[PDB]
């Protein structure tokens, strides 16, 4: 999901 | 955990320094606009201010202590409050207006209405409390941690509690500092409390209202919106 | 100028204590409910009676009485299945993993499993539950929370500062109860904080449950009464 | 005109 992704991400 | 070590007024700076900016919408007065078409805006608008939000939440004391899962699930629950207590807060200097954006300044007008009478009440009392953006500040993060609280453990629970009570420190300091005597204190912070129970509810109404629009195939819903409206669908 | 204002403490207290409406049963016939025509038929029957006394307490409650008819009315529209929640959520503090709607009628998460949405309500009744218990509600602290609920559910839609000041007497009822229990002032402002922000949860459990209301009286599977539908339709 | 409108004054 992309909510996921973008908390992942960095 | 760096939250539960940091001081009052380093809590507040922190929250400050994590503010998102304020978007612009793709409003044009020239050009017309229908119920779908205000829907539209709304949605692009909100949809652009998501990606913000996360990345705001991330640089909020505690957050980031918790698990991706338990950061997702806050995120899904809160983030139709979150965005609406800071449309409340930009349409404090604006009685009977609701400042979506700069540019963007809607009136009573526009059917639905129920939800914006429910945000123009709530600026209103924003506005006699003459709420500071340090409170402010402080009831947006309490939102986010406390929206979505309530396996194996999950001693997440007392983390996010130990947080909450660290905001509630904060608040507390701010109102000392501003002069208020206990009992103002003890009063004020109550009926900032009690604001959130009702930008929960007008988050509950609002997400009824999203959903009715996207069987009603009028309004494209970006990826992101679909999902985080999803999460609430029971 | 309002009475609730006058009122010391303790008999602000007293007063919300002595308002408090009475725990009702359920029907005396066994058979722990698993369909939903079962579950729904017992639970309706029930609310409806609690909404009688839920009424006459609203009026004994100090300063509801100086509202309006109409702004009555609205606040108790507003709240009712908030105020029947917080209920049923303080019933079932001592007992963990169930919900006491009515002493002879203790339901846990397994029989909301055969019902579509409720098993979710039933998951944050219990857990609201649970963290009242961790924290050791008292009663007196219960009945104000109550009264909050009833007057701040609804404020928002010159006399609002009535209510608004009748607000802060009960908050100020909260932290005076907190300080007869021996609390310190970074307790009681830390305990005050928590007990309101269970009204959030509360607020949400309301809404989730009006729609599981709306649904089943679109199902026609239970008879809804009158007073119920003019409640439920309310936040239509 | 609404029950509750009727139980609130008795
Ligand atoms: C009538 C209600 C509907 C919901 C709402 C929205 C909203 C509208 C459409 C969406 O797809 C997502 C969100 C909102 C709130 C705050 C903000 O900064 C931007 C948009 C505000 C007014
Ligand atoms: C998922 C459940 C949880 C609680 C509930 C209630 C309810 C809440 C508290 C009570 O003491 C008694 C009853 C209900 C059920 C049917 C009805 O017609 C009115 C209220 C709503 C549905």
């Amino acid at each position: 999901k992309i909510l996921h992704r973008l908390l992942q991400d960095s | 955990s760096l939250a539960l070590s940091l001081t009052a007024d380093q809590m507040v700076s922190a929250l400050l320094d994590a503010e998102p900016p304020i978007l612009y919408s793709e409003y044009d007065p020239t050009r017309p606009f229908s119920e779908a078409s205000m829907m539209g805006l709304l949605t692009n608008l909100a949809d652009r201010e998501l990606v913000h939000m996360i990345n705001w939440a991330k640089r909020v004391p505690g957050f980031v202590d918790l698990t991706l899962h338990d950061q997702v699930h806050l995120l899904e629950c809160a983030w139709l409050e979150i965005l609406m207590i800071g449309l409340v807060w930009r349409s404090m200097e604006h009685p009977g207006k609701l400042l979506f954006a700069p540019n963007l300044l809607l009136d009573r007008n526009q059917g639905m209405v129920e939800i914006f009478d429910m945000l123009l009440a709530t600026s209103s009392r924003f506005r006699m409390m003459n709420l500071q953006g340090e409170e402010f500040v402080c009831l947006k993060s309490i939102i986010l941690l406390n929206s979505g609280v309530y396996l194996k453990s999950l001693e997440e629970k007392d983390h996010i509690h130990r947080v909450l009570d660290k905001i509630t420190d904060t608040l507390i300091h701010l109102m000392a500092k501003a002069g208020l005597t206990l009992q103002q204190q003890h009063q004020r912070l109550a009926q900032l409390l009690l604001i959130l129970s009702h930008i929960r509810h007008m988050s509950n109404k609002g997400m009824e209202h999203l959903y009715s629009m996207k069987c009603k195939n009028v309004v494209p819903l970006s990826d992101l919106l679909l999902e985080m409206l999803d999460a609430h669908r029971l």
